[PDB]
């Protein structure tokens, strides 16, 4: 959200916007549904309803993300109904659609008919890290040394003169 | 005394059982034996004390070596109790085990194996093993280059 | 076997002096015990990992492979030397 | 006496399994960050001469 | 059928089998370490040129 | 230490130079020595590439 | 019993005078000179030398002259300036060990104590170090041959002592000294693959050369080691040493973060004074 800058303009700006993009993150589908067109005016005035309208199912992605968030396994009754979405198909269909994805990390296995996910966040730290961060040392190097150019050529620019 | 000297291999005691055994019977020499045994009580801690100095000091040998004798095998070998095996971890706490790794998962032991400092451990094998190779190669290089010269 | 692998096993040993398995711990530790390798095996389940031992007698395949890994490695040196140098002596000098 | 920090373990309720490890190289990234922390006000100060200077 | 003559891979006694996954043996380090010592020489270079 | 041990002092100068700016009283530069310092702290990048050579035969 | 030794460039300055009173005849031989020094200390300590007239023959190796008067004359009246320092040794200037030089080595195994021996070049194109101490000594050999004077590698150094220093450090102006940082770093870190090449090229080449058309006891048995501690390096798998390439990247890493913040510090002054001076000085022009 708005966190470091404080300014009554920007708050204004999202004085409309802040009950639904706090309505993301819980992402309740028949409620909020109703919620960005109730009191939608200016943002739904905003022209063509588009990136929105890609939001009205993006919004179980990003609760599904959340639940990617969460733990591995998918129940049936539990997580299934806390996703509104009460079905074997569409749970490991749509979960599916995040594997596609290769956003996540995720093992799709039956045994009984449960569906795994190994889903290890585990960072690079003591997981080749020299390759990792590798790119982050050329990179990161050649930004302060050209900034290392950026007050070299400047002071050519001040004795120019003299 | 050559036995108790260096290089144990791992040996029988009851191949010690007739070497004590004559050796309280004959009188031709170490007659003692028997002032060994002498007091009822005295000489059995000589005797436990004696197996026990041995056992743990076979062990003290095959310490220094890192080829893990997997210590599960080797009281199966030493036809002795694990539990008095944790008796000999008992003596090896006070006889200074306290740099090795213990299993809860296995009984297998690992007397080496460390958190290995690569700006240390790994940092000195590289360097006598980079070094000696370097100066090795350097030596006999120049020297058989002299020794090809006595060839004209 | 000089590279490719350097670890072993119990087993072509075993095979090489038909002898059992409870005895080839007695066998290495008497090879360890002679001081003529210095190999020590980090294993829990069974493995012969090795270290210096001395040639001492001739092989010709080892005068041919050491001609081998011998150019092979002064041309990598040689190669490397050109490779940094070509760039390096053009921009440092 | 982990949470007072008298030596080094970590437990295991599941497992009931010890770790002992430990953290020598310290004085790094102490070094290192306060050297960042101490340049930030090098840098936002030099941005208040020239933010003084320019406009 | 098209899809045993499109992927081609292998069907097993009722199942659908996935190989050629998360296989892959790291890198010797050794071709990125010449990469890096380019970007050594490439130090000297960038810090040092004009001088 | 020796980087930091200067940075404490150079915390003080932008006042001084946020108040005076005219004429200069310390023979203390701060500059050269911290390159000195970089140019001691670059022999690690010299040498890692010396490494990664002796590493790759 | 000796690790090493000293010799300073004073006496190979005098190898640079062996090469200028020739006179030009056409012999340039091995010319050999009295090598002296302070066998005292574990350490030789070469300080001076002088030279003796030598000659050998053309066919004959083991034709060689020598003299001891001129020995005792010349160590007679240096020892009467300088009785600090004794004979110690001798050297041959020739690139090539002959079989006479046992003999000519054996006299001043006599009437000087063991006497080292050094090869050095009569011309400096040898990239390496030009002067090798090769000890004196009969050594016993395993294959059962008989006992015979063997002259193996004592390691050496080159170091001037006060004034010679500051004498050729005059002399020159050429060199530079220590000079940490980019440069004297950088230019070993430039040759030095190429020191390590002309070596194992220059040695391997010919080495290979007396592998199928050598004979003659090359010390076959130094192979053995030599190739066994060759291959004490099989090609590493890095495994454990990966976590050591994070050790050095991450110094590298701090390295990173000091040239980087330190440089942008250097900053300062510069995008300061390039406008405050600039525009102050042009506003105060007109």
């Amino acid at each position: 959200d708005r966190l470091q800058f404080r300014q009554p303009s920007l708050k204004r700006s999202l004085m409309p916007y802040f009950l639904l993009t706090q309505a993301v993150r819980t992402g309740n589908l028949a409620k909020f549904n109703q919620v960005l067109d109730q009191f939608g005016e200016k943002f739904q005035a905003d022209g063509t309803y588009t990136l929105i309208i890609r939001l009205r199912h993006n919004v179980i992605k990003t609760g599904v993300r959340m639940i990617s968030l969460s733990y591995s396994r998918i129940s049936l009754a539990d997580i299934a109904q806390k996703l509104q979405l009460d079905s074997p198909e569409d749970a490991e269909f749509i979960v599916a659609k995040a594997i596609r994805d290769g956003v996540i990390e995720a093992s799709i296995n039956h045994e009984k008919g449960y569906v795994q996910s190994k889903e290890m966040i585990d960072i690079y730290s003591t997981r080749e890290p020299q390759l990792a961060f590798h790119q982050r040392i050329s990179f990161c190097l050649d930004i302060h040394n050209m900034s290392v150019k950026a007050m070299r050529f400047p002071p050519k620019s001040y004795n120019k003169d003299l | 005394l050559l036995k108790l000297f260096t290089t144990m291999e791992l040996m029988r005691w009851s191949t010690l059982v007739e070497d004590y055994g004559m050796e309280l019977r004959k009188g031709s020499l170490e007659s003692p034996a028997t002032d060994v045994f002498g007091s009822t009580e005295e000489g059995e801690k000589r005797w436990k004390d004696l197996k026990n100095r041995v056992v743990e000091h076979n062990i003290r040998i095959m310490a220094k070596y890192y080829t893990r004798i997997t210590m599960k095998r080797m009281a199966q070998l030493l036809d002795l109790s694990v539990d008095e095996s944790e008796a000999f971890l008992s003596n090896l706490v006070v006889n200074k085990t306290i740099f090795a790794k213990v299993d809860r998962l296995a009984g297998i032991i690992n007397f080496q194996r460390p958190k290995d400092p690569n700006n240390l451990l790994n940092d000195w094998s590289q360097k006598l093993n980079s070094l000696m190779s370097l100066v090795n190669k350097t030596t006999h290089l120049i020297a058989k280059e002299e020794m090809i010269h006595n060839l004209q | 076997r000089p590279a490719n692998h350097r670890q072993l096993t119990f087993e072509e040993i075993a095979k090489s002096a038909k002898i059992t398995v409870n005895e080839v711990e007695l066998l290495v530790m008497k090879a360890l015990s002679v001081g003529l390798v210095k190999g020590s095996i980090d294993e829990v389940d069974k493995r012969v990992h090795m270290t210096w031992v001395q040639p001492r007698v001739l092989d010709l395949q080892q005068i041919k492979g050491m001609k081998d890994r011998l150019e092979f490695w002064c041309t990598d040196v040689k190669s490397m030397e050109m490779l940094v140098e070509h760039q390096a002596h053009d921009i440092l000098t | 006496m982990i949470l007072d920090k008298k030596f080094h373990g970590i437990l295991d309720q599941g497992e009931g399994v010890l770790i002992i490890f430990d953290e020598p190289p310290v004085d790094k990234t102490y070094e290192a960050a306060l050297e960042t922390i101490q340049n930030m006000s090098k840098v936002v100060d030099s941005l208040y001469n020239k933010a003084k200077k320019l406009t | 059928t098209d899809y045993a003559k499109k992927r081609g891979w292998v069907l097993g006694p009722n199942n659908y089998y996935s190989f050629a996954s998360q296989q892959q043996k790291p890198e010797d380090t050794t071709i990125p370490s010449t990469e890096l010592a380019k970007q050594v020489i490439e130090y000297a270079r960038q810090l040092e040129m004009i001088v | 230490n020796y980087n930091k041990a200067v940075e404490e002092e150079d915390k003080m100068t932008p006042e001084q130079l946020a108040i005076k700016n005219v004429g200069k009283q310390d023979p203390k530069r701060h500059l050269e020595e911290h390159v000195d310092v970089l140019m001691t702290s670059n022999i690690v990048q010299c040498l890692a590439a010396m490494l990664d050579t002796v590493v790759f035969k | 019993a000796v690790q090493k030794v000293v010799v300073h460039p004073l006496v190979l300055l005098s190898v640079v005078d062996h090469f200028n009173r020739i006179g030009k005849v056409g012999n340039q031989k091995r010319v050999v000179g009295v090598l002296l020094g302070s066998w005292q200390k574990k350490v030789l300590d070469v300080s001076n030398s002088f030279a003796v007239p030598f000659d050998e023959d053309d066919k004959d190796d083991s034709v060689w002259f020598l003299d001891h008067d001129y020995l005792e004359n010349m160590y007679g009246m240096f020892k009467k300036v300088n009785a600090r320092e004794r004979i110690v040794g001798w050297y041959h200037t020739g690139p090539k060990l002959h079989k006479n030089d046992i003999a000519i080595n054996e006299l001043m195994k006599r009437y000087c104590p063991n006497s080292v021996l050094v090869i050095i070049d009569v011309k400096p194109k040898d990239l390496g170090l030009p002067t090798e101490a090769y000890i004196s000594v009969e050594e016993v050999h395993d294959d059962g041959t008989p006992t015979s004077k063997t002259f193996e590698h004592v390691t050496s150094e080159i170091g001037a002592e006060e004034a010679e220093e500051v004498g050729v450090e005059h002399l020159l102006r050429d060199i530079k000294d220590t000079t940490v940082g980019t440069l004297s770093q950088r230019i070993t870190n430039q040759v030095h693959g190429l020191k390590g090449l002309n070596s194992k090229l220059l040695d391997i080449r010919s080495y290979l050369e007396k592998v199928a058309t050598g004979k003659l006891p090359i010390n076959h048995q130094i192979i053995y080691q030599l190739q066994d501690v060759f291959n004490l390096l099989p090609d590493v798998s890095l495994q454990e040493f990966v976590k050591a390439f994070y050790l050095k990247t991450n110094d590298q890493m701090v390295v990173v973060y000091l040239a980087s913040l330190i440089r942008s510090v250097v900053a300062l002054h510069n995008l300061i004074n390039n406008k405050i001076a600039n525009r102050d000085a042009e506003k105060k022009e007109g």
